[PDB]
């Protein structure tokens, strides 16, 4: 098989900059026969399908505006965006069509702006839902940048692990910013044995961790 | 040989 | 001219799926489909091709004696067939146009399916319980919010205030929680100065059950 491989993984730049995303292939996609290279490159949005960009290395589809350009032959690719609008934040795809099986790499594309903290915000489990024998506490970080978080949970100061999940936003499309949900997740029985439940943040943003916390009984 | 890489080949 | 596939397939662990792609605007017969594979927030995967016209196929290696790819050109449409479906083959199965038959030049894939969400899953069709999270009794600007907890299968949508509120609203991705059902929360942050005057409803829909619900989160 032909491996393809991106690089970088992510990718961030200021909008109105430049952006280059490169593609590795282990073997050449160069056709002897006709000189060409069979190396596409592809946008997707979040919750949308592909969308071809770039087919023989650096031929523009339909339609794709010209700040777009491909570039490079047999192995070694590279994806140009001269100037980044808000429209081309995507993951951006390399595959190779010169045999089967037709082969792809990954590559995230966000908007760069300025470092900012997380608001922190923790909530108790609802009187309606301990009712019912579970307890879920939410976690929120709201408005920071960049992505990389470390949500910690405490419970009665000890660590937890396993038994939280979260989620992140998409890059926010006024600010630039994502946010993020963590839920830890008991039992009625566990919740109501414990006093002290603590959302801990770690952030780039943040000159040192910050804790939100309530005891149980409000 | 062929001047263009054919999917089915 | 486009390629249409059904919004979303449940299936159960073990069973078979049958994704279909119906072809318009063009003629069935004079192009390659393939069928590229993405599982929740992972990349792309080639899983084979068929020429519609004569039904011959090719498969990725690891997807041998496991799928078949069938057309039925009374109706332009082709299939992917896959036996001994595993939580592994959760994920979104786009069908995409390349070569041109007559031609039949290796090309890229430029016109692709909107996909078909298959879940695989033993889980049941559950509605939500949606739960208030509170503001806090401190604060500038407060957060409040909805926990949509227990429902099978993807989507439910959120609007808050019947659509009149959207500034500084973060509806989350859901998480698969081990029982087998989905959670996800709402949140928006507001002026602490508003709570005691200004009512706030989280409005949930989960199509599948047909649920709808109107929570209004209130200072506890
Ligand atoms: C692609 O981009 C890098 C800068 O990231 C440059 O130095 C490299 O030589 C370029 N290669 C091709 C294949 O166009
Ligand atoms: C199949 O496609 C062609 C042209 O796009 C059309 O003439 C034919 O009716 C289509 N539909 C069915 C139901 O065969
Ligand atoms: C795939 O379907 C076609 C048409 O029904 C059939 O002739 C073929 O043998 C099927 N199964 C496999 C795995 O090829």
């Amino acid at each position: 098989d032909i491996e393809m491989t991106q690089y970088p993984d992510s990718l961030a730049v200021f909008l109105g900059e430049r952006a280059t995303v490169n593609c590795k292939s282990s073997q050449s996609v160069l056709h002897w026969g006709n000189d060409k290279n069979y190396f596409a490159w592809y946008q997707q949005k979040r919750g949308q399908a592909p969308k071809l960009l770039i087919s023989s290395s650096s031929a523009r589809e339909s339609g794709v505006p010209d700040r777009f350009s491909g570039s490079g032959s047999g192995t070694d690719f590279n994806l140009t965006i001269s100037s980044l609008q808000a429209e081309d934040v995507a993951v951006y795809f390399c595959q190779q069509y010169y045999e089967a099986p037709y082969t792809f790499g990954q590559g995230t594309r966000l908007e760069i702006k300025t470092v900012a903290a997380p608001s922190v915000f923790i909530f108790p489990p609802s009187d309606e839902q301990l009712k019912s024998g579970t307890a879920s506490v939410v976690c929120l970080l709201n408005n920071f940048y960049p992505r990389e978080a470390k949500v910690q949970w405490k419970v009665d100061n000890a660590l937890q692990s396993g038994n939280s999940q979260e989620s992140v936003t998409e890059q926010d499309s006024k600010d630039s910013t994502y946010s993020l949900s963590s839920t830890l997740t008991l039992s009625k029985a566990d919740y109501e044995k414990h006093k002290v439940y603590a959302c801990e943040v770690t952030h780039q943003g943040l000159s040192s961790p910050v804790t939100k916390s309530f005891n149980r009984g409000c | 040989s062929s001047a263009v890489r054919l999917r089915s080949s | 001219v486009q390629l249409v596939q059904p919004g979303a397939e449940v299936m159960q662990p073990g069973a078979s799926m049958k994704v279909p792609c119906e072809t318009s605007g063009y003629i069935f017969n004079d192009y390659y489909l393939h069928w590229v594979r993405q599982a929740p927030g992972l990349g792309l995967e080639w899983m084979g091709w068929i020429a519609p016209k004569t039904g011959v196929t090719k498969f990725a290696q690891k997807f041998q004696g496991r799928v078949n790819m069938t057309a039925d050109s009374s109706v332009n449409t082709s299939y992917l067939e896959m036996t001994g479906l595993t939580f592994d083959d959760t994920a979104v199965y786009f069908c995409a146009r390349g070569t041109y038959l007559p031609v039949d030049e290796s090309a890229a894939f430029d016109v692709w399916g909107l996909g078909t969400d298959v879940t695989v899953s033993s889980a049941s069709t559950k509605g939500p319980s949606v739960f208030p999270l509170a503001p806090s009794s401190k604060s500038g600007t407060a957060a409040l919010g909805c926990l949509v907890k227990d429902y099978f299968p993807e989507p439910v949508t959120v609007s808050w205030n019947s659509g009149a509120l959207t500034s500084g609203v973060h509806t989350f991705p859901a998480v698969l929680q081990s029982s087998g059902l989905f959670s996800l929360s709402s949140v928006v942050t507001v002026p602490s100065s508003s709570l005691g005057t200004q009512t706030y409803i989280c409005n949930v829909n989960h199509k599948p059950s047909n649920t709808k619900v109107d929570k209004r989160v209130e200072p506890k």
